């Protein structure tokens, strides 16, 4: 297989302002109303968040723009969508994205 | 609920060391782990005698330091007994002379 | 092991190791969880692996013992006081 | 949003790198189809930070604040508290640093 269409699209990351989120339970001990504090990795809050468009339509009639890049891991990653009608699935998470090493 | 703020911190204080005591029980205080039995579990005991001074030093210390503020702290509240005493003796049983010490 | 409910026992629990009494308790966890946990850092209560159930952790009570004597001058009497246990472990 | 953790797998790879996956489909005779819908989502990156994390009485987390946001929320995480009473409180020292 492997058919492809990059299809590649120019514009600046259209960027937000995660406001209170990616607050996730660092453990699977029940505790109730006490203020707990561990130092571990989070997505900071009032961060920088990329909205990025997988497929973007800017009308004049279609013009569907494939962008979605390959993108580097980091420390660690976040993410965020709505599709009403799913047109996401998985991800390749990986290193090469190729052989020669694992792949998520 | 502030007017009361004299007798809740006294109360919080008293919490408060509580909790940092307990505290010291986690930390640990140089030696390879904080639970007393895992430094008898993964190590043979000639080293984990090292190991458990570490704590003991460390806990045992940890002691001194929290008696060492109750005597203290005590020793304020012993002040503070004796001017109650003082005023009940003299404002509530007797009626005081004494300008603005009771009020 | 068979599970011992009100009755101090030595315990693990999914390799976690401690001694309490354990009973049934109603604080609810959410699924994915394990451990409850105290504001001291304590293991407070634990879910029983095989049957998901909400089984706090109290250590075996402990007292001061405390010798209650007149002076030893008058009597050789003593009345012991356990501080701080319900009477049974006597 | 509180997050749970859905299954804690033996990975023992690093990832690095990566990029999301689609569902596309195929049309017929119209002036191949591809692009089903309209797609966009968010990505952000993680960081080590100390949060404060206020439990409710059954577990849910709703307020929680970083110490390192800015000078006003290094305070709340020595206070432990949401609620700051009126007063001053002193943060974690600062010091000027070589050029
Ligand atoms: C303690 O034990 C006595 C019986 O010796 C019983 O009558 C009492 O109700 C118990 N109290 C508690 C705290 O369970």
């Amino acid at each position: 297989q492997c058919v492809n269409l990059t299809t590649r699209t120019q514009l600046p990351p259209a960027y937000t302002n995660s406001f209170t989120r990616g607050v996730y339970y660092p453990d699977k001990v029940f505790r109730s109303s006490v203020l707990h504090s561990t130092q571990d990795l989070f997505l900071p809050f009032f961060s920088n968040v990329t909205w990025f468009h997988a497929i973007h339509v800017s009308g004049t009639n279609g013009t569907k723009r494939f962008d979605n890049p390959v993108l580097p891991f980091n420390d660690g990653v976040y993410f965020a969508s709505t599709e009403k009608s799913n047109i996401i699935r998985g991800w390749i998470f990986g290193t090469t994205l190729d052989s020669k090493t694992q792949s998520l | 609920a502030s007017a009361l703020g004299k007798l809740q911190d006294v109360v919080n204080q008293n919490a408060q060391a509580l909790n940092t005591l307990v505290k010291q029980l986690s930390s640990n205080f140089g030696a390879i782990s904080s639970v007393l039995n895992d430094i008898l579990s993964r190590l043979d005991k000639v080293e984990a005698e090292v190991q458990i001074d570490r704590l003991i030093t460390g806990r045992l210390q940890s002691l001194q330091t929290y008696v060492t503020q109750q005597l203290i702290r005590a020793a304020e509240i012993r002040a503070s007994a004796n001017l109650a005493a003082t005023k009940m003796s003299e404002c509530v049983l007797g009626q005081s002379k004494r300008v603005d010490f009771c009020g | 092991t068979n599970l011992v409910k009100n009755k101090c026992v030595n315990f693990n629990f999914n390799g976690l190791t401690g001694t309490g009494v354990l009973t049934e308790s109603n604080k609810k966890f959410l699924p994915f969880q394990q451990f409850g946990r105290d504001i001291a850092d304590t293991t407070d209560a634990v879910r029983d692996p095989q049957t998901l159930e909400i089984l706090d952790i109290t250590p075996c009570s402990f007292g001061g013992v405390s010798v209650i004597t007149p002076g030893t001058n008058t009597s050789n009497q003593v009345a012991v006081l356990y501080q701080d246990v319900n009477c049974t472990e006597v | 949003s509180a997050l749970e953790p859905l299954v804690d797998l033996p990975i023992g790879i690093n990832i690095t790198r990566f990029q999301t996956l689609l569902a596309l489909h195929r049309s017929y005779l119209t002036p191949s189809g591809w692009t089903a819908g309209a797609a966009a989502y968010y990505v952000g990156y993680l960081q080590p930070r100390t949060f404060l994390l206020k439990y409710n009485e059954n577990g849910t987390i709703t307020d929680a604040v970083d110490c390192a946001l800015d000078p006003l929320s290094e305070t709340k995480c020595t206070l432990k508290s949401f609620t700051v009473e009126k007063g001053i409180y002193q943060t974690s020292n600062f010091r000027v640093q070589p050029t």
